[PDB]
């Protein structure tokens, strides 16, 4: 499976899903200094949708 | 039957022809209309997101990706036919509708009197939109359709009134849900115990109900709703937020609405605009926060037909999520598209040249509210 | 001098050091500030004021000092300075 | 000035007791570092 | 020196019942408005030109809802824009159209009816 396909080009996920790990618990917003702390209601950016273009349209056709 | 599911809108189909029509204090111009998009963009409350006819639904909800059916009467006129291309230009099914060769489109004979001094008119012969018979009834449109839609200007015509019930009873026989979208003619604003009456037997019989502020406040009291919006107190604030001096959102408790409540009654959505949407369920109850912007575009602007958008919105999505009705975090979300539809119908002059397509509308809805409430 | 003008403050224009009852966030604004502008804290007060920037640390020093949160929350909201000489009426 | 930015996702973990508190220009806490801190991200 | 730029005339009720009263020649078109009304925008550009055809062979008047609302809800006006064809026949009955009607539309009307 995995490191063989990583080894002739096949698709294959970047990091082997065996050899990953969660990244533990972080600051809970308790332990955490004002200026890193999530705010409580999502914020209206502008950004917040992905930018269209061809290659997302292309990838998924050829997902298909 | 194909999907999506079937709409029917039943009425008259007329080109404009607003028929919300109240008093308005600030007028502009009499002769210069350049001056009248002020109008627009400052506009009598009852005037906000103005309804229009049954037409306007069901070619807004076609655009918005749905399938609707119109079931009227037009003449064999030339202007009937118009009216017909305009419905199948946009794909509005038409099987419904029925020719009168002996009838001017659109034309009413009227006689006018001159009774106790002042000039009154009476009908002596109503026009073919208002003349549509029992047995004209196209009874698989009624048996298809899945929403059947109507407003109150069929209630000011005794033929229409008569027809309109036949048509309800063959829905409910097949299973329909009855969409009442108020939209109350000059007519019947005079007085609130004479309207009550009027609509009383259509309410009833509706499922689903879409009134804007302005007329569920003149059902109840309006009177005791406009003492309560200019109430200031004298010496300090309630709270924080009374301190602000913002817009009144006031969300009526169903406790308020109960003499309008029925036991058949699965939703009720109260607009103010395309600002608020209130809707009330025997379950639960609550308010949609949306916006407007009309002055984005101030010289294509125009809030004619956003009415028609919004209830179009509102059936394109309780015909695909039927679970609208019993989870209120899917009501939510559902109501955000007929909120979006409202906001772009209202840049653009016309109802029907600026109807939103569905692509449109997502990309609206998706652009004004954050990802957590799409 | 800076006592005429204080009490002028006082009788004429009403002026009271009334208390300021700050977050941890301003008390920190207030204490870090007098010191220079990205510079190492050094006075103990901005120091714990530092620490103070974590309602975690916070709980923790609360329960040092056997109190519950509540108690802390009202012993900010109390009046500092001196006291007023106790009434004696005749 | 230089920017020292994370290159992965993941937790940071160094010593905050070999780093002097500060307040920086922009008005943030922050530390001051007067000596080579190993800092640690697992990605 | 400088001719006026508008030719439809706005008239109250008053006004308006004693023009009806009165004899009549031409066929006398009364426009309902209003200036917060959209539609209304584009029906006073149409009257405007119907009175340019009909320089003297008709009469296009019109009257303010927000000034005579309650002559409007008489005249069995149930929305905007509303237009009445008075025939100067007294026997003849009026005709009633409602919406955003074709110029040609209103032609047919004014030729073959009044």
């Amino acid at each position: 499976g995995f490191e063989l396909d990583k080894k002739l080009g096949r698709p294959h996920p970047f990091i082997d899903p065996t050899k990953k790990k969660q990244i533990e618990t972080t600051l809970t917003s308790d332990e955490s200094w004002w200026n890193w702390r999530k705010p409580e209601k999502e914020q209206w950016s502008r950004w917040q949708r992905r930018r269209p273009d061809v290659e997302t349209v292309f990838l998924k056709a050829m997902a298909e | 039957y194909d999907d999506p599911p079937l709409v029917c809108c039943f009425g008259a189909v007329q080109k404009e022809f607003v028929p919300v029509v109240r008093v308005h204090d600030n007028p502009m111009h009499p002769d210069i209309y350049s001056q009248w998009k002020m109008l627009q963009w400052d506009p009598p409350e009852f005037g906000r997101a103005p309804g229009g006819p049954p037409s306007n639904v069901a070619i807004s909800h076609v655009r918005l990706g749905g399938r609707a059916a119109f079931m009227g009467k037009v003449g064999g006129d030339d202007y009937g036919e118009e009216l017909v291309l305009m419905m199948n230009k946009e794909r509005v099914q038409t099987r419904g509708v029925k020719f009168d060769e002996g009838a001017s489109t659109a034309c009413t004979r009227v006689k006018i009197k001159f009774e106790d001094g002042k000039m009154k008119a009476e009908t002596v012969k109503e026009p073919p939109e208002d003349s549509l018979l029992a047995s004209e009834l196209n009874l698989a449109v009624l048996k298809e359709a899945r929403i059947f839609h109507f407003n109150s200007e069929v209630l000011t015509s005794p033929t229409m009134e008569s027809t309109l019930f036949k048509a309800i009873q063959w829905s409910k026989k097949f299973g329909g849900l009855i969409f009442f979208d108020l939209n109350l003619p000059l007519p019947l604003w005079r007085s609130r115990n004479e309207t009550r009456k009027l609509i009383k037997k259509s309410w009833d019989e509706a499922n689903i109900i879409e009134v804007s502020q302005q007329e569920l406040e003149f059902l109840l009291d309006e009177e005791y709703y406009e003492r309560r919006r200019n109430y200031t107190p004298q010496y300090f604030a309630e709270d924080f937020e009374q301190t602000k001096n913002r817009r009144d959102y006031y969300h009526y408790t169903p406790e308020e609405i109960k003499p309008l409540w029925h036991d058949d009654l699965k939703l009720l959505v109260v607009t103010d605009g395309t600002l608020r949407l209130h809707y009330y369920t025997p379950k639960f109850d609550g308010v949609v926060v949306g916006t407007e912007d009309v002055l984005i575009t101030p010289f294509t602007c125009d809030r004619t037909g956003s009415g028609d958008a919004v209830v179009a919105g509102i059936m394109r999505k309780l015909t695909t999520c039927p679970e609208m009705f019993e989870d209120q975090d899917v009501l939510e979300r559902q109501l955000r598209f007929a909120v979006a539809a409202g906001i772009i119908s209202q840049w653009t002059i016309g109802a029907v040249r600026g109807f939103p397509t569905e692509s449109a509308t997502q990309n609206l809805k998706e652009q004004v509210y954050v990802p957590s409430m799409w | 001098t800076e006592d005429e003008a204080r009490r002028r403050n006082w009788i004429e224009r009403g002026w009271a050091p009334w208390e300021e009852i700050l977050t941890p966030e301003a008390d920190f604004a207030r204490k870090s500030l007098n010191e220079g502008e990205e510079v190492p804290l050094q006075s103990p007060e901005a120091i714990e004021a530092f620490k103070m920037l974590r309602p975690s640390y916070r709980k923790k020093k609360i329960k040092e000092m056997g109190i519950t949160e509540d108690e802390w929350y009202a012993k900010q909201f109390e009046i500092r300075g001196d006291k007023p000489p106790p009434l004696d009426t005749s | 000035a230089e920017h020292v930015r994370a290159p992965y996702n993941g937790k940071i973990k160094f010593n905050e007791d070999l780093v002097h508190p500060t307040r920086t220009r922009h008005g943030h806490p922050a530390f001051l570092c007067y000596i080579d801190l190993s800092v640690i991200i697992e990605s | 020196f400088v001719r006026e730029d508008y030719l439809v005339r706005k008239l109250s009720a008053q006004e308006l019942q004693d023009l009806v009263k009165g004899e009549r020649k031409v066929p006398l078109i009364v426009d309902f408005y209003a200036t917060w009304c959209g539609p209304c925008i584009l029906m006073a550009q149409e009257l405007e030109m119907l009175a340019v055809e009909y320089e003297s062979n008709a009469m296009i008047v019109k009257v303010d809802t927000d000034d005579e609302y309650e002559f409007a809800r008489d005249m069995q006006v149930r929305g905007l824009p509303t237009l009445f064809f008075i025939s100067p026949d007294p026997s003849k009955d009026a005709i009633r159209t409602e919406g955003l009607i074709p110029l040609q539309m209103m032609r047919d009307i004014i030729d073959n009816d009044m």
